């Protein structure tokens, strides 16, 4: 109807394929944001669906640069399109100047990716019939406005945030986000935060094989945190759980 | 119940073909106008067992007595001709032929003639026998 | 053709000419011959496909003989009668003729 | 065998039946007592000669109705007042008196052909444990389709409402349909089936009057059992497009939400479906709390191979021939219609023979050919 | 083979003679209602039968001529009639029924209007008994629907104070599941007004004109009515928006839509009829339908919240017999947003984990597996939190 | 039928049919039993123009709003000789 | 033709004639049983031919409304149309598809 | 031409996804299984039919590399032209980066074969999945990768693909463990041929078995070798 | 309407399975037989011509068996037309191979560069595959003669006997039981023809209505001589065979 040609206008009056790739996040496994001025935090829920799957070398965090980190969720074999093209992007920037791309400027760039949906709509070149079914939320550090997280639809289509969550259990965690998300978070306040949201939307036994930490920091760089890491952090929760 | 009379109706139709057969007379001639309406009980033999065709293309000799046939019956001129007319279209059925010479006799009362005229029985032959995808009027499959 | 429901498939082949010639001489004894009229010298001239081709061939020579008004149907209405059917058999291996207008 | 005794026992007390039925009427069955006798005279008093059919429109509460007859006159009928006077209702064929008409009395059934469609003509006689296996499928409906039937007990216990209805679904040959008829014979509750394939016709408006029929039976005989037999044969068939088509299976879908539950507050029914492919079905409908569990069936292991077999050959004659074990073994979670249909045509092959010695030749041979169905109606045969 | 193999045929076919013979000679029957304080009731059994006194041949009036009428009988048969020994001229209208002596036409006794209706009378029903207090999730949500039915019926001394005509009209809508027709039920005991329930696809027929006469009656009976409710369900199916196709037998379906907005308006405005409107799907609707001057105030009731939900399991597991210690807040958390049917199922699925291991009680646990059972069926399925799309 | 009778008693008679277009439809009988009225009617006509009446001094007119409305046996001319279009 | 008939005789003659073999053997009696091949090779003539034999009432059914005229759709003629069956059994019901009805 | 092959779906997904994942389940089946000093690929091999030599027939398992392995389930035409690509990349590697191919770069690589016709239109997605395995050199870490025909890829400790992929995961759930994989060559071979053995069942003349030691070490166990497992596995 | 008119044959069907594929197989099966034997000493086709008539030139007819280089001819089975295409690519591609190689390409190679020809249409162009079957008889010398058929999927299955076409499954039971490890070109042709005998297309197999071909390493010194018998030379082993 309105799903046989990737670029047509239905008669509500906005794409309909594009209203599919907002129900693709939804098949995603959670992946939940958490930014303060101290460091931006990204966990991700990895699933594990046997224990014959090795799980510590799957994550859905990536690294598109030095001073800048991603999470995907969603459809990942379009994530994989999109990610390949944030990593061109940042090293051509600092071929080109030398210098840190903005966190907003690379997502800007990653939405331009995202935009590319029709085969004879206007000049620019198309590459697909229709739209990608994967979000982002690249955080990172530069030094003009400091800390920032970016979530990033595959509409072409971004937003600022201070904390999201997508994937399949984005209602649930976003619901907690309102009520838990305040200014005067520390980084490892922030960092208990996600695995409490990622606890509840978590269909298994939340341990370290089947989630990641990850910081962006100034001074330590994109670190990605080892499941040691993890498992003291979980422990800790259920310490704070004791105190109710 | 009024559509369960009609199918009593046919019902009996078979009963007394059934019975009359095997007997001196001819067994019942019907004819159809659409061959869509048939049912497997009553065009199965022992019922209709002969089908003789109606085409509407024939062949050009059987096509030429259906113009001089209905030529005998109209006056005419001998400049008309019925047989330079068999080529220019052959998707005709006969009614079509007793059409054009029975507008041939309209087209010269028009002129005030009491003898069919070329004139009156070709202006007549155009209309009436409308334009196809199987006629000779497009044609280059030849 | 879901298998537990069937548990028999019956194929008919299209007649060998030893069959062909069986079905000719079946319908051949309602008939009234010339007496030395093979049946067998008939179904090798046809190539048939189906057991009413030959049930045509009977019908259409004895409304051969129906027409020349003898008892005896000939040898010469097989002769015709095979070509017709023969000829209208071929004209439905093309595409098919129609058979209702 | 030797269950002989067993047969002449029970025919024994089918003599005595016969017996004491037919002697019991002669002379001492109700021929010489007054409270049948005199109540009778008084009854004929107001009864024909013709009973004269009515059909009942409406009634009027006075002791009079309505009634518009199969003749074509209407009537404005009274009621004698000792046939219960509010006790029938629009539908009720009533018997009207041969001179004036007051509704003499009135009748229960009347057999139509179309509840004869669903009804029951033959005994299904194959019930638990000839579709043995698949005994963790069973208990969700011998434990939620039989059993609260069998015992409201152990619901009366939890309190709450009862389950309500089950989805069956899986592969072929799972004896999905049998399964149904299986427990609806040892319940004895009455067992409606309707085929999916009646549902659509080639006329529109009384395909939804068919389906709303079914269940006001159903909730006229307190315990209720429907098997709806194929209810994917809904979507992937359709005759004319200007009576079946799209706005038929929109139809007939609604108006089953409705019957099932919907509004109606109807007595006890469960429902049973089989189907396999679950998207003929509306939003509304496999949503649980009108179908509570839903019932996923898997082709049979090969332990439950064994069980599946063993029902097959109690009924073969065996041989020292025979290898049950290895007939298991090829088959690698295969359905139980091929498992069925191998004995069926191993004893095809024993026919064949003219011999009454079934044996593992005849079963292996049966066995390809069984295999065969399933790569030689695949014309690419071995994967391409 | 056995000795006996042979012997087993014989006796099995003994069986199935006599079963026959059993039978042939109980013989079979239908039996009449009766009633046992009856054994006299020809006292007034001959009063009201016995000669003509009456039971009236039924005619309608097709025809008043002012001072005598022309009635077409049900025998098809036109004739003069008059007032015969009871009636007003008051009382005879125009298409009203008359009882007519059978031997001499002439007026007996009047009748309501229209023997066409006996299809409709399969539609009125008694409603059930769904106390107000158990609602399909708590929320403001029926008490707006306690504004615009419930309250101008009881008291309309406020609604003539504030001076308006009273809202009659509602939608009630939202993804299915949520109990919408159960607030309906729970408003059906309460208001203490007859129910008229209506089916959509049961006013489709194979004779078109057929279902525009049947919908036609059955909303003029309940203008007859005062204090009544029609309440139309599953009008997805006659009664979304139409549209020719220009090939298609659609058109005969969207006859019976049309009669359905006529009536709603009519030529003189609704006499006391509240109108609900059940739908599925508020996404396709007729905007013949759905303007809002017959559905006018239209409350959503939409799926319940983390509070809703643990509001519907509180009276889920008060009904169910439990055993104290159980948390509904933590259920909430477990389930997303999701019908209140889930929930309803939760308690059942929880009743046949406690039979396994023969309890007559429940507890927290039996409702975990419950509620993933329930979860997995939903992904393996469509429709989690679907409105079925749009707006 | 009665009143073509009562056409042929009358001297001269001039039959108009006045907009035939759903008492001239074809085959149909997908639809109801309505189309086979039409049906039933229509075959009526057919004998009436051709078989053992023939017309020369009744005479036919048909008004139609659209000439593919009718059945191709009124669209047949020796039964409609002259098919006048006014535009 | 006379293949055909071997291989019919076994499964329709047989189980109606001798259902006896058929307890003991153990076969679950045959089902349906499909014919084709070329229209004019006589498989309704075949049909015929077991009937005779086996005292079958041979009914055949062409998927038609025409013999109907008390239920008027073939979607309620089957329970009726096989308890007719049952009552004059033994019976053969010769659902020949042609599939080009409407 | 450009007119999508592959197209997006209200549920959010893709068609040919869905439709590729079924055409890997109708196909053969590979069960993978690493120890700590070795891969194991074995296969199933359609070689049912007789006169058929199988010897000259295409194999299973396929050498990319001179330590790194692959085999496939799907569609047998579709493999073969993942596997000449493959090589292509092989020696690109060699070529701008010396060093033969790590097995991660090259799962990556079939994966972007994949993704390539995922998002584009005049193409669709191959209907394979395949098993990668191997060492990349100078580890003597076995590697056991898995690419789906959506263009994702997955690490294993044991994986199966292909027809009752089930009834084998589930028989090494009870045997195998990502905590202690075998401690030999022959251990691990023998737990392959022992899962074969349940649904493809039918000897070594439909069972294969390809083993890669670590650093360059490519052997392929006859058929012969595979018999002698097979009885001793089915006394045992 | 650029997309309108589109059916899309080039997808997937729900199975797995390409539509356009699995039709071809059917329209193959109209083709008369073929047949391919491996000897030890040769490889024997054979073929019975699908078209036959008195009228006809039968006495160089190429209708089944074309040669693609002096080591390798095909049987056709299917369609002439659809084949001619790829004999003439077969024919550019061997002696490409033999070009820049200076020696002659393998059979393994060849059958591999066809097949994906075939696979070729149905991955791209919207275009239909050419439906096909070839019966390759080839030599080299690093496995000796080699037999393979292959199908319009673009796939090849390695034989010792095989037969596609017409009465494909009836020929394959002779063979098979007729067939030793130990045959002669010699004890093959005899098979070959017996077998299309039984699956003879007539009702008498005719020595004009047959093309037969060998390649026998009789030939001296270790050569493969490829001969493609005459008519009348199939009629002098039409007598060998006693079927005349
Ligand atoms: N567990 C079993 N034990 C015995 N017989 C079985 C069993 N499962 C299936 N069968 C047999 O398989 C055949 C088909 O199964 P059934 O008709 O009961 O339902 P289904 O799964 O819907 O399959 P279908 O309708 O395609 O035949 C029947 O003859 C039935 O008796
Ligand atoms: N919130 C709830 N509380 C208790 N039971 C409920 C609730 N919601 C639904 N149910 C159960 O579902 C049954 C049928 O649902 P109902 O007919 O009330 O549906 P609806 O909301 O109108 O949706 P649909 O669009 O499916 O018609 C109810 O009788 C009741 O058993
Ligand atoms: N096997 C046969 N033996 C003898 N005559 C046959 C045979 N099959 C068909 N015929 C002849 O051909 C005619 C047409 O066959 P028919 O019975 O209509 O075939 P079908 O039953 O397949 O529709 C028959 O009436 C009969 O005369
Ligand atoms: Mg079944
Ligand atoms: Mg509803
Ligand atoms: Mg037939």
């Amino acid at each position: 109807e309105y799903d046989r040609g990737v670029s047509t206008f239905s008669p509500e009056g906005r794409l309909f394929q594009v209203e599919y790739s907002l129900e693709a996040i939804k098949l995603g496994s959670t992946a939940i944001g958490i930014a303060t001025k101290e460091g931006v935090v990204l966990g991700v829920e990895k699933r594990a669906t046997s224990p014959l799957l090795e799980s510590d070398s799957i994550e859905k965090i990536v690294e598109i640069d030095r001073h800048i980190g991603c999470a995907m969720s969603g459809l990942t074999a379009d994530a994989r399109s999109m990610i390949e093209h944030a990593r061109t992007a940042a090293v051509t920037h600092n071929l080109y100047y030398d210098e840190d791309i903005n966190v907003e400027s690379l997502t800007q760039s990653v939405c331009d990716l995202a935009l590319r949906f029709g085969e004879g709509a206007s000049g620019e070149e198309r590459l697909m019939s229709r739209p990608f079914g994967v979000a982002l939320l690249i955080a990172g550090h530069d030094a003009d406005d400091g800390y920032q997280l970016f979530h990033a639809e595959p509409s072409g289509t971004f937003y600022r945030y201070n904390a999201k969550a997508i994937g399949s259990g984005s209602e649930g965690a976003q619901a907690e986000l309102l009520n838990e998300w305040h200014s005067s978070l520390t980084l490892k306040e922030a960092e208990l935060l996600v695995l409490k949201i990622l606890k509840q939307v978590m269909e298994e036994k939340l341990d370290e094989n089947n989630a990641q930490l990850s910081c962006i920091t100034k001074q330590d760089g994109f670190k990605i945190y080892d499941n040691e890491k993890t498992a003291e952090l979980i422990k800790e929760l259920k310490e704070k759980e004791a105190a109710e | 119940g009024s559509d369960r009379e009609v199918q009593r109706i046919l019902i009996e139709l078979l009963t007394q073909m059934d019975g009359f057969d095997q007997s001196t007379n001819v067994k019942v001639i019907m004819a159809t106008n659409r061959a869509d309406t048939l049912d497997p009980a009553l065009l199965r033999p022992g019922r209709l067992d002969r089908k003789i065709e109606f085409p509407s293309l024939r062949d050009r000799r059987e096509r030429r007595l259906i113009f001089g046939t209905i030529a005998s019956k109209m006056s005419l001129a001998p400049e008309a001709d019925l047989d330079s007319l068999i080529i220019r279209n052959d998707s005709l059925s006969g009614a079509v032929i007793a059409a054009i010479m029975q507008e041939a006799g309209l087209r010269a009362v028009r002129k005030n003639r009491y003898v069919i005229l070329q004139s009156d029985l070709e202006e007549a032959y155009a209309t009436q026998v409308k334009t196809d995808n199987t006629v000779d009027k497009f044609d280059f499959y030849k | 053709l879901r298998p537990g429901r069937i548990d028999r498939k019956i194929e008919f082949p299209p007649p060998s000419v030893a069959a062909r010639a069986e079905i000719l001489r079946i319908h051949s004894r309602k008939m009234n011959l010339t007496r030395g009229i093979n049946l067998r010298k008939v179904a090798e001239k046809m190539n048939g496909c189906s057991g009413a081709d030959v049930k045509g061939v009977c019908t259409e020579a004895g409304m051969y003989a129906l027409r020349e008004r003898r008892i005896h149907v000939t040898q010469e209405d097989f002769e015709l009668a095979v070509g017709k059917v023969m000829n209208k058999n071929q004209e439905t291996a093309i595409s098919v003729a129609k058979l209702f207008k | 065998r030797c269950k002989l005794k067993l047969l002449r026992m029970e025919r024994i007390k089918d003599h005595l039946l016969l017996e004491e039925e037919f002697v019991s009427n002669s002379e001492i069955l109700k021929p010489f007592e007054k409270k049948q006798e005199e109540e009778k005279k008084q009854l004929e008093e107001i009864r024909g000669n013709p009973l004269s059919i009515g059909t009942l429109e409406e009634i009027i509460d006075d002791d009079h109705a309505i009634v518009t007859s199969p003749t074509m006159p209407d009537y404005y009928v009274s009621i004698l007042s000792f046939v219960d006077k509010e006790l029938l209702e629009p539908g009720c064929s009533v018997l009207l008196h041969h001179k004036t008409m007051s509704i003499v009395g009135v009748l229960q059934d009347d057999a139509d052909p179309m509840v004869s469609v669903m009804k029951m003509d033959k005994s299904p006689t194959e019930s638990y444990s000839d579709i043995g296996g698949l005994e963790s499928q069973i208990q969700e409906i011998k434990e939620s389709v039989e059993l609260p039937l069998t015992h409201p007990e152990l619901y009366e216990e939890m309190g709450i409402k009862p389950p309500k209805g089950v989805i069956l679904y899986g592969a072929p040959g799972t004896g999905k349909t049998l399964l149904a008829k299986a427990v609806a014979n040892q319940t004895s509750a009455t067992f409606l089936r309707i085929v999916g394939s009646e549902l659509i016709q080639k006329y529109l408006g009384d395909g939804p009057r068919l389906c709303r029929q079914i269940f006001k039976v159903a909730g006229e005989n307190a315990p209720s059992i429907v098997f709806i037999d194929e209810i994917d044969a809904i979507g992937t068939k359709r005759y004319d497009s200007n009576s079946g088509g799209e706005r038929e299976i929109q139809r007939t879908m609604l108006e089953l939400l409705n019957q099932l539950d919907g509004f109606d507050d109807r007595g006890d029914v469960k429902v049973i479906m089989a189907t396999n492919k679950i998207e003929t079905l509306d939003p509304a409908l496999i949503r649980p709390g009108r179908i509570d569990r839903k019932i996923l069936f898997e082709n049979p292991d090969l332990s439950t191979k064994k069980k599946i077999l063993g029902i097959h050959t109690s009924k073969m004659n065996l041989s020292e021939d025979v290898n049950l074990e290895t007939l298991v073994t090829t088959k690698d979670d295969l359905s139980g219609a091929d498992i069925q249909a191998m004995c069926t045509e191993a004893g095809l092959l024993a026919l064949r023979e003219r011999r009454m010695q079934v044996t593992a030749e005849d079963f292996k041979q049966a066995k390809e050919r069984v295999m065969k169905n399933k790569v030689e109606e695949n014309l690419e045969g071995l994967y391409l | 083979a056995a000795p006996y193999a042979a012997k087993l045929k014989q006796t099995e076919n003994d069986l199935k003679d006599i079963e026959a013979r059993i039978k042939e000679k109980a013989g079979v029957k239908e039996s009449d209602t009766g009633l046992a304080p009856s054994h006299l009731w020809d006292i007034m059994g001959d009063r009201q039968r016995l000669g003509e006194e009456h039971p009236l041949q039924v005619a309608r009036c097709t025809k008043i001529i002012k001072g005598k009428y022309v009635i077409n009988l049900k025998q098809i048969a036109k004739f003069v009639v008059g007032l015969g020994e009871r009636v007003r001229p008051k009382d005879i209208e125009e298409g009203m029924r008359v009882g007519v002596d059978r031997s001499k036409y002439n007026i007996e006794l009047p009748l309501p209007p229209r023997i066409d209706p006996s299809v409709t009378m399969m539609t009125v029903e008694e409603k059930p008994d769904v106390t107000y207090s158990d609602v399909g999730g708590c929320k403001d949500q029926i008490e707006k629907l306690r504004e615009v039915v419930e309250l101008p019926l009881l008291s309309p001394e406020r609604f003539a104070t504030l001076g308006i005509d009273p809202p009659k009209g509602i939608l009630l809508y939202g993804p299915p599941g949520t109990g919408k027709t159960l607030c309906a039920r729970a408003v059906a005991n309460r208001t203490d007004a007859t129910f008229i329930r209506v089916i959509g696809s049961e006013l489709v027929q194979k004779y078109v004109g057929e279902g525009a006469r049947m919908v036609r009656e059955l909303f003029e009976m309940a203008r007859t009515k005062k204090a009544c409710i029609i309440f139309f369900d599953e009008i997805d199916a006659v009664g979304g928006a139409r549209f020719d196709d220009g090939a298609g037998g659609d058109n005969e379906v969207q006859r019976t839509m049309l009669e359905l907005i006529t009536q709603l308006d009519g030529f003189d405005p609704r006499g006391n009829i509240k109108v609900m409107f059940a739908t599925n799907r508020p996404n396709t609707l007729d905007p013949a339908l759905l303007r809002p001057g017959r559905i006018d105030r239209k409350v959503e009731f939409s799926l319940p919240d983390l509070e809703g939900r643990a509001n519907i399991f509180r009276i889920h597991s008060k009904s169910m017999s439990v055993e104290r210690g159980i948390r509904w807040e933590l259920i909430s958390r477990l389930c997303p947003n999701s019908t209140g049917a889930e929930l309803r199922s939760v308690c059942t699925e929880a009743g046949m984990f406690a039979i396994r291991a023969r309890r007559k009680v429940a507890t927290e646990k039996d409702f975990l597996k419950a509620v993933d059972k329930v979860i997995s069926g939903y992904k393996k399925f469509s429709s989690t939190s679907r409105y079925m799309q749009y707006n | 039928r009665e009143m073509f009778a009562y056409a042929k008693e009358h001297e001269p008679c001039i039959i108009f049919m006045d907009e035939v277009d759903a008492i001239g439809g074809r085959r149909f009988s997908e639809g109801t039993s309505a189309d086979r009225e039409i049906q039933r009617t229509l075959m009526e006509l057919l004998t009436q123009m051709d078989g053992f009446d023939n017309l020369g001094q009744t005479k036919i007119i048909m008004a139609t709003n659209r000439p593919d409305t009718l059945d191709p046996a009124l669209l047949r001319p020796g039964r409609l000789d002259r098919k006048v279009e006014i535009p | 033709l006379t293949k055909q008939i071997k291989e019919i005789k076994e499964v329709i003659e047989l189980p109606v004639k001798h259902p006896e073999l058929f307890e003991s053997l153990g076969i679950a009696q045959p089902k349906g049983v499909i014919l084709y091949g070329p229209p004019g090779t006589g498989k309704t003539l075949l049909a015929r031919a077991v009937a005779h034999h086996t005292d079958c009432k041979f009914i055949r059914v062409s998927g038609a409304e025409l013999v109907q005229k008390y239920i008027g759709e073939g979607s309620r003629m089957v329970r009726e149309l096989f308890v007719m069956a049952r009552e004059h059994a033994p019976s053969i019901i010769f659902m020949d598809e042609i599939d080009s009805i409407g | 031409y450009d007119r999508a092959l592959s197209i997006f779906s209200p549920d959010g997904h893709i068609f040919q996804v869905e439709y590729a994942l079924e055409a890997v389940k109708r196909g053969t089946c590979a069960v993978g299984v690493k120890g700590k000093n070795c891969v194991v690929l074995g296969c199933e091999r359609r070689s049912t039919l007789k006169l058929q030599d199988t010897r000259i027939t295409p194999s299973k398992v396929s050498k990319i590399d001179s330590h790194v392995v692959l085999s496939f389930s799907g569609l047998n035409a579709d493999s073969r032209i993942l596997i000449e690509k493959a090589r292509v990349e092989a020696q690109s590697h060699r070529l701008t980066l010396e060093d033969p191919v790590t097995v991660e770069y090259l799962t990556r690589y079939v994966a972007g074969v994949q993704q390539r016709y995922t998002q584009s239109g005049g193409v669709r997605p191959f209907g394979v999945s395949t098993l990668i395995a191997g060492f990349d050199p100078r580890d003597d870490e076995p590697k056991l990768y898995q690419t789906e025909p959506s263009g994702i890829y997955s690490s294993w400790s044991a994986q199966t693909i292909g027809r009752n992929s089930k009834t084998v995961r589930e028989f090494l759930e009870k045997n195998y463990d990502r905590k202690e994989p075998p401690a030999t060559v022959e251990e691990c071979v023998k737990l392959t041929v022992r899962s074969l053995l349940e649904v493809v069942q039918t000897g070594a003349k439909n069972i294969e078995i390809t083993v890669v030691k670590p650093d360059s070490d490519i052997v392929a166990l006859s058929s012969e070798e595979i018999n002698q497992y097979v009885t001793q596995i089915e006394q045992e | 309407g650029s997309r309108r008119y589109d059916s899309r044959t080039t997808i997937f069907s729900p199975e797995g399975r390409l539509y356009q594929v699995e039709y071809a197989l059917e329209s193959i099966s109209h083709a008369g037989t073929a047949i391919g034997i491996m000897a030890s000493d040769g490889i024997v086709l054979a073929a019975e011509r699908k078209v036959t008539s008195t009228l006809l030139e039968q006495d160089t007819s190429t209708e089944k068996l074309y040669k693609l280089n002096d080591k390798i001819a095909v049987a056709v089975a299917g369609l002439t037309a659809d084949a001619e295409i790829l004999i003439n690519t077969a024919r550019i591609h061997a002696q490409n191979y033999l070009k820049t190689y200076n020696e002659d390409i393998p059979v393994e190679i060849l059958v591999r560069r066809l097949s994906d020809i075939k696979q070729g249409y149905t991955q791209h162009g919207g275009l239909r595959p050419f439906g096909v079957s070839f019966i390759y008889a080839g030599y080299d010398d690093r496995y000796g003669y080699q037999l393979y058929t292959s199908n319009p999927s673009g796939n090849y299955t390695g034989w010792k006997a095989i037969s596609v076409g017409a009465n494909t499954s009836a020929a394959q039971t002779l063979l098979q039981m007729d067939y030793k490890d130990d045959m002669k070109v010699d004890d093959a042709i005899e098979l070959a023809l017996k077998t299309l005998s039984k699956t003879t297309d007539s009702s008498a197999l005719t020595y004009d209505r047959l093309e037969f071909a060998t390649i026998r390493k009789g030939a001296n010194d270790g050569e493969v001589y490829q001969k493609i018998f005459k008519p009348q030379e199939i009629k002098d082993i039409l007598v060998k065979t006693g079927i005349t």
